[PDB]
């Protein structure tokens, strides 16, 4: 465990007050039985403080999110690219932290809002600490840093009352969006289903930014991150996301916890696309541009090594809440480039932990400490953990012997900017007209999504822009998307009971880029953590056992099964009262439990109701056991359905259904514009 | 020493409070002040705030949390972490504990006790327990701040305060600041002395070790630098600190003039090689060697020739009490270690009629 | 008032610094047009520090809230009864700020979590600012302030993966509630529909502790503090709830600012229970006991004033998020109890200021100000917003003239504590054993709830206890239900697959009573702001007009009518897409859309049926105007709460009647 030296342990001993005086905190010192409490209560006062002082400021952004730790393995010695210790030698591992977020709602805000999401890494390498601050979306709203607080006042709630928590669905951000046309790319990312993964080990991690490898030998080359997960794309359908957010707005956090805690540890492979100075304004667009991707077709990725989370932190304020990541945690070998969003985001970061930790010294704690030595003359501030040694904290100094010693590109394998970057020009407030075209990538996107898939999307945004009450920013809005497609404007339009303007097709194509569709991605490569639940009863013995059958067979291939009846019992996991849908990947019906498909232990029609969602919402669905025509008919579901699954055999049932678990989703039931 | 974060509500077992309405309110202070000072209310967990025991509670979060916590149920009463930490008290795990005699009584009230009421008495037991010359240096500090007061209704009203305690005082003080002194109200009155309240009724210094000899010296004469030699070696060895003053530094010299001054040194020492001196330089201001001298007298500090027409040009009488002229090294070294020893020769310092 | 000064008008003007140099914010300062970004521009590090900065601290507890404006009016010269200047004369009117809100869930959490909620009110009273800190539940789960944070850990989240938010159903929370009973009363309370009121407006506040009146002679009374709700007693069904967490986050908040907007603020009676010091072990508990309610048939209720929330804030951030308020900003002629719970939250309201507010100027945020001025000697501190005049800020003093002067009870209308009260005994760390019933008024709340009631608080622990993964934990909670009631234990452990322990009847009786029940406070006695959602189709002209027609006549009853269909158009506000049944109070279907009920692009399958359906299974009057449809739903046409017309008129008058019944709880099973 990377934290064991901060950990404090409980499990035995008297209470003690802070400084180590044993003490009660269970009642009250008074000025008799029924009297008034007394000032002289220590005891009281130091607990009560304490719980008073306990919450600190949420994060700007990013404020709901979830933490793990892990390892970084590199697949070699990558000293052809770049000077990076951590990347010096096959197989070397790393320790990291990540931290995943939704972006714009607060703490206690659903996990499956419709957003942008985070994807923060820390490498605590030997050369120092090495954070890769990402979103699982490759392109970013803005192109200079200075707009993001317009960005962010505009899609966070209205400010006079608040209203509405964690949505882009309402007139300010539409308003914004169709102001600020850069925000294209990104708006038609977050209205596709990586809007609304199926969970943080399901999505990708981008840097966003063109940053430079740098070798010892000083050359560089411009790189994009990107960490291609191991588990596959899967997304939420949105209604399904609308009903989780109720029912359990923890679900992301609890499938990240749950995955690790069972053995199956999310992995990434890291990698990068690489190119050459030279190619900065080779592919079409400039790689200063942060609105902007590097298409596969032009440049293909690396893998560098493997990213695994495999140890749940032991105090999640301590280490979630309290991590502080910073783009300014840069190692040699590691460099910046002029993208203006990125300039910005240097500030930002080192400035805003002033804010959440009240006090200058931040990296002190436990989460933000780097797992090797520390030699500099920075000293004092409030909450000081360190006694310094050293008397003569200047640089030059004679009477501390010349310790610290400078490091740079020469000595001490000192951090070093790149050195052939140069600038030249007028010292400026202009926007380089290389930025200028904000439509034709969104346009490639678009037309890189298969029909269904391009289907929700307008659907995502016929919901949102539908709840925006100006008419004003409605048709500014469709002035934006038209540009981008008029298909889209038109299909939008429709539901806003607006017309599209006239096609202008300066921007329009028909290009496609690879590895963008999540519904093309293919059936996921692996279905260990997938849940299934078999809905079965209480009041036949044979529904029961049929249950126990199908949960072994299940579970041997990494499923996590849940058996729902009436009530509670060995073998049973969950009532009806407390399942839903929205709990499962797949869902059986056993035919023992026909006969289900009122009572005081439930609401009217849940059952059929949790299966029926189960189909409407592209699941995987079945009956095991050989009689199946009454649930199937009952819940309007087709016999030979794709992903409608009936054997009486449960060795054959479930060889057919984790096909179907793969698959992920059957699209085939959701309609499409005409 | 600027995070040290005291509070009189660090206690311990076999310790209580008292109703003293200054320490009950003093409770309250030290822990809430912390925050203010430390911008945050994990200021115990600075090492030197740190307890050399295990520290078992329930305290949570907060700014600058440095711990990580493995118990995930911090509530009391818990089965889940088997009601662990469990509750210390009198007949339990050593905690503290309320004086079980401590009782209260009566109206819930904002109202002083009579008991406190004699704000003048004991003032008086002090004042009456100092030496004489004791007494005036306090008359004295009295007169230099009073006399600053612009307000004449202020010092009227500290002449009233001041002889409800001493009618001499009053009449001293007033004395100063050009006020008659109230007349006399003896209700407060009284002739008793109480033991160990006086610094200079308490008697020589028990040690002398890291006291301070000044050894003012010329570069000019090689006597005046060898006499200084062998003081040193003579007071060094008996845990005084010397420093050998001359014009300019030098092997043996510790400080010039111009960094010195009399304040710097508990006894002065002039080694007689240096006369000339004391009768103009770039290198210290007008009069320095001298001045030091004449301030250390002044002050009552133990002064002394070693080697006296110096004690004229500084107005020092051979024969006073605390000033020392001996040729012998020897005989020297052991009467000023007795002077410093005294450490301050009173009789120097004008008294009231 | 103090506000006014402090308002910020940019509807013109070109941009400035903070320091009122004119800049811009759009473009950062860069060396060459695709170069880097220089440390010299101020104009981009001004702007993303004040950014950086924006968040403070959320609230210990009640972090997610809204608030409102409003008045206060005194009903009578109250000076019998208590010196309390904004009580002392008929028709005193008094500004009021009002913050409602949630207890666990963090700031951005659903409004309709199950959960205690809070009701805190401040009196900007003309001899101070005067705050009532109360809740919508008149009793609270412990007895003595120092286990506050051992509830409030208990009850938050999981503390190594923060699992779950805004919920009480984990062991952890069942656990606490199950080694300390005193927690049983709010349980029920928290269990039953007032854990999830259908509005603010819909739900009362409560002071929860004795309070004494304090007359200018001295004399005192014990009172209970209780704002009885104008708009009745409402309640979400679970489910609903549930659904409406996911839909609308928002709701109460959304509830309270649309009701203001329209002209229809909330009211409330300020109303008190008063009786005599002598009587504070007279009615068979400790008036000390937070966990205690005077039972209405022992002690009526006297209305005091009019409490009324008539104007929505101007910023939520400055006006909702930095609201202070504290038990400590007490005035004349109110006083404290020995209620150990009341007594130490004083310490922590004050406290705490300091953790949200950064500094110890908190008062001066223009919404924590008082309307009266301020003549003390507290001096400087972070965020000093006054230049004192006075440089003799001590007391006592003669170069500032002895001023200000000390007020007493005899001068300058201080507060006084009340001067009968007394202390006597040993110091001690010890429970009174008159707070040692911990399951009698739990039984007494239980029998006083209606079946369908009593039913659905048996499910909401069966919903929150199956969800307990410890065996141990679920038989500790079953100990203490049987304590309350042996039927209510039997049939929660009839859910969790336990066997109930025998009956235990030293608690048990069948005494009830009046004023507790929603269920049994009989109809609403306004249905202005209720919803009501119109399902229609832009597939038939019919249809439109239909709902047209019945929008006019619903909407001169103040009624918040939604015409949902296809696609927006005139006269359409809602597509299918984003309507739901928990937008609505009532949903009518206009037959011309008849054939919605049995796929579309423009919506998920089914919604149109499912609208209906939910909205009839949750107990809300549903109605055809103009059988296929009640057919396609399983909706009985004789059903009470289901109207079928083509009499438009007629539809509107059975329709509203729906509305005041507000639920049909015959739709609800009961258990054998
Ligand atoms: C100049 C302002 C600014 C700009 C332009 C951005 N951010 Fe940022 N970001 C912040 C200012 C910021 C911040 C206010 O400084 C936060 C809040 C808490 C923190 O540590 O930094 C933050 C938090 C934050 C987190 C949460 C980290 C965590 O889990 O603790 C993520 C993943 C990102 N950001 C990612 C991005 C990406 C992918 C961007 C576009 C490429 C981006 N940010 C632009
Ligand atoms: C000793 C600790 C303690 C105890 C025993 C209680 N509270 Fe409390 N309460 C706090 C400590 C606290 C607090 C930590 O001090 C808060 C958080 C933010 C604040 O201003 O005070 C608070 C907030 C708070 C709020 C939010 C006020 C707002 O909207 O800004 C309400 C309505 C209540 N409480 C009501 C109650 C009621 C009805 C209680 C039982 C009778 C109660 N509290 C017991
Ligand atoms: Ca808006
Ligand atoms: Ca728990």
């Amino acid at each position: 465990s990377p934290l064991a030296a901060y950990e404090v342990d409980d499990s035995t001993g008297y209470l003690t007050s802070d400084v180590g005086g044993p003490i009660q905190d269970q009642t009250s010192l008074k000025a008799g039985i029924r009297g008034p409490t007394l000032l002289e209560d220590f005891m009281f006062r130091q607990k009560i403080q304490h719980f008073d002082h306990e919450r600190v400021p949420e994060r700007a952004v990013h404020a709901r999110g979830a933490g793990a730790h892990g390892t970084f393995t590199s697949y070699a010695d990558w000293s052809n690219i770049t000077a990076a210790s951590f990347l010096n030698a096959t197989g070397k591992q790393t320790p990291v932290f990540v931290r995943f977020s939704t972006a714009a709602g607060s703490r206690g805000s659903a996990d499956t809002a419709r957003d942008v999401h985070g994807f923060a890494t820390r490498f605590y390498t030997d050369e120092g600490n090495f954070d890769i601050v990402g979103n699982n979306i490759p392109v970013f709203f803005i192109q200079d840093a200075i707009q993001f607080p317009d960005l962010i006042h505009s899609v966070k709630p209205r400010p006079d009352n608040e209203i509405p928590q964690a949505a882009t669905a309402h007139d300010s951000a539409w308003d914004f969006f169709s102001q600020q046309p850069s925000t294209m790319h990104t708006l038609f990312w977050a209205m596709s289903g990586h809007g609304i993964p199926r969970s943080y080990r399901h999505m990708d991690g981008f840097g966003v930014h063109t940053f430079r490898f740098v070798k010892d030998d000083g050359s560089s080359k411009l790189i994009k991150w990107h960490f291609k997960s191991r588990q596959g794309k899967a997304s939420l359908v949105w209604e399904e996301a609308q009903v989780l957010s109720g029912k359990n707005a923890d679900f992301h956090r609890q499938d990240l916890w749950d995955a690790i805690e069972s053995g199956n540890g999310p992995e990434w492979d890291v990698c990068v696309q690489i190119v050459d100075e030279s190619q900065a304004q080779a592919f079409g667009f400039d790689l200063l541009d942060p609105t902007k991707i590097i298409p596969e077709e032009y440049a293909p990725l690396t893998k560098l090594g493997l990213l695994k989370l495999d140890r749940n932190p032991t105090n999640y304020f301590a280490e979630t809440e309290q991590v502080m990541f910073q783009p300014g945690h840069i190692v040699r070998g590691i460099d910046f480039t002029e993208d203006p969003l990125l300039q910005g985001r240097l500030f930002s970061y080192l400035d805003t932990q002033l804010n959440r930790n009240g006090g200058p010294n931040f990296e002190q704690l436990p989460i933000n400490m780097p797992r090797v030595p520390i030699h500099n003359n920075n000293r004092d501030g409030a909450g000081q953990m360190f006694i310094h040694r050293n008397k003569y904290p200047y640089t030059p100094n004679t009477l501390n012997s010349g310790y610290p010693r400078q490091a740079n590109q020469n000595a001490g394998r000192g951090f070093f900017t790149a050195p052939g970057r140069t600038a030249s020009g007028a010292l400026v407030r202009e926007v380089s007209p290389t930025f200028n075209d904000h439509w034709s990538q969104p346009r490639l996107f678009f037309n890189s999504l298969t029909p269904v898939e391009q289907q929700f999307l307008v659907n995502a945004m016929r919901f949102e822009i539908s709840l925006v009450k100006s008419e004003e920013v409605k048709k500014n809005v469709l002035t934006q998307l038209n540009r981008v497609s008029h298909d889209v404007a038109v299909r939008v339009a429709a539901a806003i009971g607006l017309g599209a303007p006239d096609a202008d097709d300066t921007y329009y194509h028909n290009n496609k880029t690879a590895g963008v569709s999540i519904v093309g991605s293919g059936p996921l490569p692996t279905i260990k953590t997938l849940r299934v639940g078999i809905l079965a009863t209480t009041s036949e013995s044979s529904a029961l056992d049929q249950a126990a059958q199908l949960r072994t067979r299940l579970e041997k291939d990494g499923l996590v099964v849940t058996v729902v009846a009436e009530t509670l019992r060995e073998g049973v996991d969950q009532t009806y009262s407390t399942a839903d849908a929205t709990g499962f990947d797949g869902v059986v019906v056993v035919d023992g439990a026909a006969a289900l498909f009122s009572s005081p232990l439930f609401p009217t029609g849940r059952p059929l109701q949790i299966f029926v969602d189960a189909y409407r919402w592209g699941k995987p669905v079945g009956v095991c056991g050989g009689k199946s025509s009454e649930v199937l008919d009952a819940a309007d579901v087709p016999e030979d359905g794709d992903g409608v699954y009936s054997e009486e055999s449960v060795d054959m049932f479930v060889e057919e259904f984790e096909k179907g678990l793969a698959t992920f989703r059957f699209t085939d039931r959701f309609a499409l514009d005409s | 020493t600027e995070q040290v974060m005291f509070q009189p509500g660090h206690i311990v077992r076999g310790i209580d409070f008292t109703e003293d309405p200054l320490l009950q309110g003093r409770l309250f202070s030290y822990l809430d002040t912390q925050l203010n000072r430390n911008g945050g209310p994990n200021f115990e967990q600075l090492p030197i705030n740190m307890p050399r025991v295990p520290i078992h509670n329930n305290n949570r979060d907060g700014a600058g949390q440095m711990f990580i916590h493995r118990n995930k149920y911090p509530y009391t009463p818990n089965t889940l972490n088997s009601g662990y930490p469990r509750q210390a008290n009198q007949n339990a795990g050593r905690g503290f504990f309320t004086a079980p005699g401590r009782t209260a009584s009566g109206a819930l009230v904002r109202e002083v006790s009579p008991t406190f009421n004699d704000h003048w008495s004991q003032p008086r037991l002090f004042f009456n327990s100092l030496t004489p010359v004791e007494q005036q240096f306090l008359v004295n500090a009295m007169r230099f701040e009073i006399s600053l007061v612009k307000s004449e209704e202020v010092k009227k009203n500290v002449l009233t305060q001041l002889n409800r305690v001493s009618h001499d005082v009053a009449v001293r003080v007033a004395a100063a600041i050009g006020l008659g002194a109230p007349d006399a109200d003896d209700t407060y009155y009284h002739n008793n002395k109480t033991a160990g309240v006086s610094i200079v009724g308490s008697g020589p210094l028990p040690t002398i070790k890291t006291l301070r000899v000044g050894i003012l010296a010329t570069t000019s004469e090689s006597s005046a630098l060898d006499q200084a030699a062998q003081l040193r070696t003579r007071l060094e060895k008996d845990g005084l600190v010397v420093t050998v003053v001359a014009e300019t530094l030098r092997e043996g010299v510790d400080q010039t003039y111009s960094t010195a001054d009399a304040t710097g040194f508990d006894g002065v020492v002039v080694v007689d090689g240096a006369a000339a001196l004391f009768a103009s330089s770039p290198l210290f201001p007008t009069g320095r060697p001298l001045q030091i001298f004449v301030d250390a007298y002044r002050w009552g500090k133990p002064v002394g020739v070693c080697g006296s027409e110096v004690l004229d040009a500084a107005d020092v009488p051979e024969d006073g009490d605390g000033v020392y002229s001996e040729e012998s090294v020897d005989m020297f070294v052991e009467e000023f270690e007795k002077g410093l020893a005294t450490f301050r020769f009173t009789d120097r310092f004008a008294l009231d009629s």
